[PDB]
């Protein structure tokens, strides 16, 4: 519930 | 489990506005959060997101560098600071709770309307559309911003009522009509009053609509 | 960015029919991260399906989701009246979070011709130097309708605006308002004001008119 999936560096 | 937004209103282009979302009924600090917007008549557009701790924020390209998402976990509140606002930021903004990484949004706020425009707040003029089954109505003209509400007979009359979506006139002000179809036999016996409320300008009008003399 | 393409853009279906809504992703999306939402006018989105196939609590069994990779489907087995709404898919598999542009599911019903009404400007409005002439097309189906304004047989082009309601919750019809704007001086210069309505339900155009005064 705590974090979003993303590629490193995404702004 | 609820999310309640506030802070919406009218701002000029280049302006700033802060939205808040008050969370209740769950452990706020446990959940990643997001803002999502919807321009009038258009689809849902993701705006910004933040992890549960507030340590990592995320932005859509359209708003990067202009908007800042933040949270205050000790206050069960999510924020969206909007700066350098543009006409195309006009929209209903929703806060949403992430659920699982976050896999979907499971709880949504009620939404808060943000209008970005150089036009000034202005209350409507209310004119009768007099009956010539009969139709009658009220023309709600020259107001800004959205929205206005219309009821008939203080809510007692709903059958056959149509309140049209507002149209932006070339003058930059909105106008809409609300009409009702009623038995011809009732004309001049039954009183028909359109109740108009433009909250942004604190303008309320009750207008009796009758056959013309 | 993962682009979600929803098709068809709109569906017109009868109660009891199967609705099949498609969401195609521009690259593979883990099915755990693909959800479907229902939205009705004035309301926040409501979670229907999460993880491609799981029904949210409270969602009836007639809703089912399926698919994987780049092709996802929401099926409503037998449409109930409360199922007519807009439906969005959402991916939270990778940033930026994206929504499909929505599929609007509308109620099919029988052809219904509009009842047409015309309203002169009120004397009250004339005091302020503008005249609004209103044409109402009431309770028609399908949505497609043409309104033509003539003032002393002069076709009016560009000085009118139209507004259409959502389908009526009782009869699934549309209504439409067209408003012609003139100056008082111009209004007083002419006699015959007419709105001509073309619709599938009308074998020939219907004209409503009044003579000023
Ligand atoms: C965001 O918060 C979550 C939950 O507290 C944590 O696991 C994650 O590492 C944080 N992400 C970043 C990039 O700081």
């Amino acid at each position: 519930d705590a974090e979003f999936r993303h590629d490193s560096g995404y702004e | 489990v609820e999310l309640v937004e506030s802070g919406g209103g009218l701002v000029q282009p280049g302006g700033s506005l802060r939205l808040s979302c008050a969370a209740s009924g769950f452990t706020f600090s446990s959940y990643a959060m997001s803002w999502v917007r919807q321009a009038p008549g258009k689809g849902l557009e993701w705006v910004s997101a933040i992890n549960a701790s507030g340590t990592r924020t995320y932005y859509a390209d359209s708003v990067k560098g202009r908007f800042t998402i933040s949270r205050d976990n000790s206050k069960n509140t999510l924020y969206l600071q909007m700066n350098s606002l543009r006409a195309e930021d006009t929209a209903v903004y929703y806060c949403a709770r992430g659920k699982g990484y976050v896999r979907y949004f499971d709880v949504w706020g009620q939404g808060t309307l943000v209008t970005v425009s150089s036009a000034s707040t202005k209350g409507p003029s209310v004119f009768p559309l007099a009956p010539s089954t009969a139709a009658l109505g009220c023309l709600v003209k020259d107001y800004f911003p959205e929205p206005v509400t219309v009821s008939w007979n203080s809510g007692a009359l709903t059958s056959g009522v149509h309140t049209f979506p507002a149209v932006l006139q070339s003058s930059g002000l909105y106008s809409l009509s609300s009409v009702v179809t009623v038995p011809s036999s009732s004309l001049g016996t039954q009183t028909y009053i359109c109740n108009v409320n433009h909250k942004p300008s604190n303008t309320k009008v009750d207008k009796k609509v009758e056959p013309k003399s | 960015d993962i682009v979600l393409t929803q098709s068809p853009a709109t569906l017109s279906l009868s109660p009891g029919e199967r609705a099949t809504l498609s969401c195609r992703a521009s690259q593979s999306v883990s099915s755990s991260y693909l959800a479907w939402y229902q939205q009705k006018p004035g309301q926040a989105p409501r979670l229907l399906i999460y993880g491609a196939s799981s029904r949210a609590t409270g969602v009836p069994a007639r809703f089912s989701g399926s698919g994987s990779g780049t092709d996802f489907t929401l099926t409503i087995s037998s449409l109930e009246p409360e199922d007519f709404a807009t439906y969005y898919c959402l991916q939270i598999y990778n940033m930026p979070i994206t929504f499909g542009q929505g599929t609007k599911v509308e109620i099919k019903r029988t052809v219904a011709a509009p009842s047409v009404f015309i309203f002169p400007p009120s004397d009250e409005q004339l005091k302020s130097g503008t005249a609004s002439v209103v044409c109402l097309l009431n309770n028609f189906y399908p949505r497609e309708a043409k309104v033509q304004w003539k003032v002393d047989n002069a076709l009016q082009s560009g000085n009118s605006q139209e507004s259409v309601t959502e389908q009526d919750s009782k009869d699934s019809t549309y209504s439409l308002s067209s408003t012609l704007t003139l100056s008082k001086a111009d209004y007083e210069k002419h006699k015959v004001y007419a709105c001509e309505v073309t619709h599938q339900g009308l074998s020939s155009p219907v004209t409503k008119s009044f003579n000023r005064g």
